[PDB]
């Protein structure tokens, strides 16, 4: 379909997969540094997902700078995604009235 | 790191009572405990994950209760098979750690 | 109206919905969680209010596998319903500005 | 000048007034409640910064019924604003680009 | 190239300077006050990367008016290239479409 | 400010043996905890960095441990050359601050 269209799935199917690896990598990164919290993978989906929203209660969190640097990624991703469909929808909407009109 | 505290080092129940062994951590955290029973020249054998949840092949007997930093394991009516050494152990923060144990003796 | 206005606007009624049912759920999913605080219904409504938002303050969140997942739904409500009152926006924008020029 | 860029300044000068009166209205609604730490006017200020911006940090938030509905004010003040200024971005840069080709 | 594209680009080079000068200079304002937690620099870029993306774990926040007044520059900034990539993208897709029609 | 608690003041260890220094904070640190050594009439040696991470020229000897409040300086099989005075410094919260110190005997 519409390149836009295209553009928001993939940057659908891209964060799911930015959300299962930046979880599983933030296991990786954090076990070893005394104090952290981001050490089982059910609990690093959940803060992944809480990442990428930009919520970020607070309940868990990198203390490492990879752990960090994954947490980068993760928001970029989910940020960067977020506004692809705004965009998206922006273009549906445009090309929709123009119609309207 | 976080220190698990289990005290008693020992308990004595007559046959059939209700006992409870206790786990107080450091700091908080959570639920983040299991529990684990270990025989005379046996190994390690998960009984409780996550303060009370159960595990499938344990008996109904063994319950867990707890957050935050105070744990409990019990079990109802304990019996001859239940001797032995109980550990708590936490995966709340890295790394993870192991109470002292507690012996149950009858 | 035009469809964009008509998408906004119910992506306003759902959103409140969602607020409510997202409300009334949390409770549901975390009594019987030994610590959890997201327990009765008043400071539950503004659980809700601050992860739509995205705000988070941290004062309350889920703590289990269902609350979380109530809590992804109320998230992504409230960033869809934003996005999409963005994209009206810049629509009736967009077409008005056709005009002045 | 063009309507969007209207509606942008429009809601910038709105959002500086929900900051200030968003900050004085939280203290007055939480005094009195034991506990509260949102008491005093420059704080105030900030935690509505932070709020206006969906960053909360959690260092500060209202534990009233009358301090929370400030803040989902001050929210939608600023999610609001934002959002309009994203449009008129794209509204800009769109009729710009329609020159360009 | 567009201007939409020149303009997102320049507002993420300036967004990278905005979050090293930020963190330099909240450690300058946060280290004096009693109980301030900003004063080592590698930290501090990592508070200041959570705070341009409004995650806001809270882990970590200025707690003196001029780091706070970083804060919100850092904030501003990350908000306002984030809000110009989505609507580079719009003017992208838009325009884009304008041909697969 | 964090207090930063060294006990005892004074350390007594047999040639060869392994000795460990405490250093107690009054509030949560993280892992922000440095230790310095201090042989007579000498300046301030940085030993272990940020309650662990070794810093090169260090034997390998020294060790560090801990997060959170508690933290540990370790040294395998102490020697002569070890002498000396051993303070922690955190650098968590502003302003930092020294422990008292630590002497070490053998
Ligand atoms: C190696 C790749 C790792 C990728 C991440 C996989 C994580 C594990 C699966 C997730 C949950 C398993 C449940 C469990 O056994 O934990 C529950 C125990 O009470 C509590 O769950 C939790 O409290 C965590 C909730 C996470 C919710 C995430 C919602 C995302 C939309
Ligand atoms: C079953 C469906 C449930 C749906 C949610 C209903 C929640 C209950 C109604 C809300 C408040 C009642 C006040 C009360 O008795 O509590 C106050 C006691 O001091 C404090 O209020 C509070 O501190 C909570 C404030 C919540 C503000 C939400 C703002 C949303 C725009
Ligand atoms: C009645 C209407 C009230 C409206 C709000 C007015 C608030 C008071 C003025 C603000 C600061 C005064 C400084 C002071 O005496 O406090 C400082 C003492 O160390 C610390 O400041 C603080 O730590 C608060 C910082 C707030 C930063 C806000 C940045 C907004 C862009
Ligand atoms: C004067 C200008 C200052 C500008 C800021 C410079 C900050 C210092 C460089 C950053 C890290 C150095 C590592 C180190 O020695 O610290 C590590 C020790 O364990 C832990 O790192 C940390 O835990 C901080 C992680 C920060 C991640 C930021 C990710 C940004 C995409
Ligand atoms: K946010
Ligand atoms: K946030
Ligand atoms: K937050
Ligand atoms: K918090
Ligand atoms: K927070």
């Amino acid at each position: 379909s519409a390149l836009h269209w295209r553009a928001a799935g993939a940057a659908t199917v891209l964060l799911v997969i930015v959300l299962l690896a930046g979880s599983y990598l933030a296991v990786l990164a954090e076990r070893g540094a005394p104090g952290a919290q981001l050490i089982t993978y059910p609990r690093a989906l959940w803060w992944a997902c809480e990442t990428a929203t930009t919520v970020x209660y607070g309940d868990l969190y990198p203390v490492t700078l990879w752990g960090r640097l994954v947490a980068v990624v993760v928001m970029v991703a989910g940020i960067t995604s977020f506004g692809l469909v705004t965009a998206a929808l922006a273009t549906w909407f445009v090309g929709r009235e123009q119609e309207r009109r | 790191d976080i220190l698990l505290t289990q005290s008693p080092a020992i308990l004595s129940v007559s046959p059939g009572e209700r006992v409870s062994f206790s786990c107080r951590a450091s700091q908080s955290i959570g639920t983040d405990i299991h529990w684990y029973q270990q025989r005379t020249n046996g190994s390690p054998r998960l009984l409780i994950k996550y303060a009370s949840e159960s595990i499938s092949g344990i008996p109904s007997r063994f319950s867990g209760s707890g957050s935050g930093t105070d744990f409990t394991l019990s079990i109802n009516s304990v019996e001859s098979e239940d001797i032995a050494n109980y550990y708590c152990q936490q995966s709340n923060r890295w790394p993870f750690t192991f109470g002292s144990g507690t012996k149950l003796e009858i």
